[PDB]
């Protein structure tokens, strides 16, 4: 079997910059048969290269390939806002894929607004309770958000989500969903999530009273 | 230029049966290899096989052998996929693909790298039942931030608007698939502070799977 692997995972980056995205065969590549696709949120990949170092009509030429045998490299000679995207290679010489190569805008760190939601009514009167936890537009990535009931560490019984990077301040958003039964609340009365990031020198917390 | 047009989103149960097709027009059909590449959410391109729709030719990803069979259909110029015995991995999102062409219009010599591409075909494999969201209000507590839980749906996309599309500060999170089989996400948005007492906020969801239509209110909440 041929193995594909590409390097770095998380390539962070400014507009204007050079990037080079590397691919590594477990293996000799027959007749330089790699290829470079391209692929945003909510679209189909695109090829960009061919052949190893083949491009196709419409790619711009900020895009060129290199290499042989077991290396292979993508070029971006200097990146535009719409080439922040993930990046795949193939093989096509049974056809495999690499594990992909994520290029992201590398901006100001930012600290995250932490916000917290209570339960609604409404969502009572069907007897379930979600309590959200908000981290608004920060960077990097990378960001912890820890349950706390009572002051009692709480895991397995929250599910949490990522936006895509911004397009405009290139920041990202968390929402972190920790759900129970009415019987756990009105069993416990205050409600806090703690939050550890980059940004912040030390954890920020925030907190509300159950019926207050 | 070569067009793909794949058919529409498909739910299924463990172990059924599911066949996606790809309508290639332009260009020349039966001469050009056609792949079919899946991608399960949040994961990497995985290719499972191809088919010169001449011959007919058809070669498959040892991970799928057996399982799975790829058609050609050269009197309608449109290939297909059918995957049979479905588990909830295999959701996924499937695209079509066809390899470029370089040296004259459809009468070319091909690369071997996939040049062109369908939309792709969202096939989620669940033993969940559609159902409409519930809508729930996240009240709000300089900047002050508030939105609407849409939980308990099925199956995905589910699209939320603010005001009937009236778009700053807005933030709908991707959906996360909860263990009671159903998905929930939450969609918040950033206003200013001195505006949440005044001015009438409404999100728009709506879950075209399952004809369901909500415009909840969220207005500030008192004690």
């Amino acid at each position: 079997e041929i193995v594909l692997t590409q390097s770095p995972g998380t390539q962070s980056l400014s507009p204007g910059e050079r990037a080079t995205l590397s691919c590594r065969a477990s293996q000799s590549v027959g007749n330089n048969k790699l290829a470079w696709y391209q692929q945003r949120p909510g679209q189909a990949p695109r090829l960009l290269i061919y052949g190893a170092s083949s491009r196709p009509s419409g790619v711009a030429d900020r895009f060129s390939g290199s290499g042989s045998g077991t290396d292979f490299t993508l070029t971006i000679s200097r990146l535009e806002p719409e080439d922040f995207a993930v990046y795949y290679c193939q093989q096509y010489g049974l056809s495999t894929f690499g594990q992909g190569t994520k290029v992201e805008v590398k901006r100001t760190v930012a600290a995250p607004s932490v916000f917290i939601f209570p339960p609604s009514d409404e969502q009572l009167k069907s007897g379930t309770a979600s309590v959200v936890c908000l981290l608004n537009n920060f960077y990097p990535r990378e960001a912890k958000v820890q349950w706390k009931v009572d002051n009692a560490l709480q895991s397995g019984n929250s599910q949490e989500s990522v936006t895509e990077q911004d397009s405009k301040d290139s920041t990202y958003s968390l929402s972190s969903t920790l759900t129970l039964s009415k019987a756990d609340y009105e069993k416990h009365k205050v409600y806090a999530c703690e939050v550890t990031h980059q940004g912040l020198s030390s954890p920020v917390t925030k907190s509300f009273n159950r019926g207050e | 230029q070569v067009q793909l047009v794949q058919s529409g989103a498909e739910v299924k149960r463990p172990g059924s049966s599911v066949t996606v097709s790809c309508k290639a027009s332009g260009g020349s059909f039966s001469t050009y290899a056609l792949s079919w590449v899946r991608q399960a959410p949040g994961r990497g391109l995985e290719w499972m096989g191809g088919v010169i729709p001449l011959l007919t030719i058809t070669n498959y990803a040892p991970r799928f052998q057996g399982r799975i069979t790829i058609t050609a259909d050269r009197s309608t110029s449109t290939a297909y996929l059918e995957l049979n015995s479905l588990r909830p991995e295999d959701t996924a999102v499937y695209y079509c693909a066809r390899e470029g062409t370089t040296g004259w219009g459809w009468l070319g010599k091909p690369i071997g790298a996939f040049a062109h591409w369908g939309q792709g075909t969202l096939v989620t494999v669940s033993s969940a039942s559609t159902k409409g969201p519930s809508v729930f209000p996240l009240a709000p507590s300089g900047t002050a931030a508030l939105g609407c839980l849409v939980k308990d749906y099925f199956p995905e996309p589910v699209t939320v608007s603010w005001n009937s599309g009236a778009t700053s500060g807005v933030h709908t999170f991707p959906a996360v698939l909860q263990s009671s089989g159903l998905y929930s996400l939450s969609s918040v948005v950033t206003v200013p502070s001195s505006s949440l007492g005044t001015q009438t906020y409404i999100c728009n969801v709506n879950h075209k799977p399952s004809n369901t239509k909500v415009d909840k209110k969220v207005e500030p909440k008192s004690c």
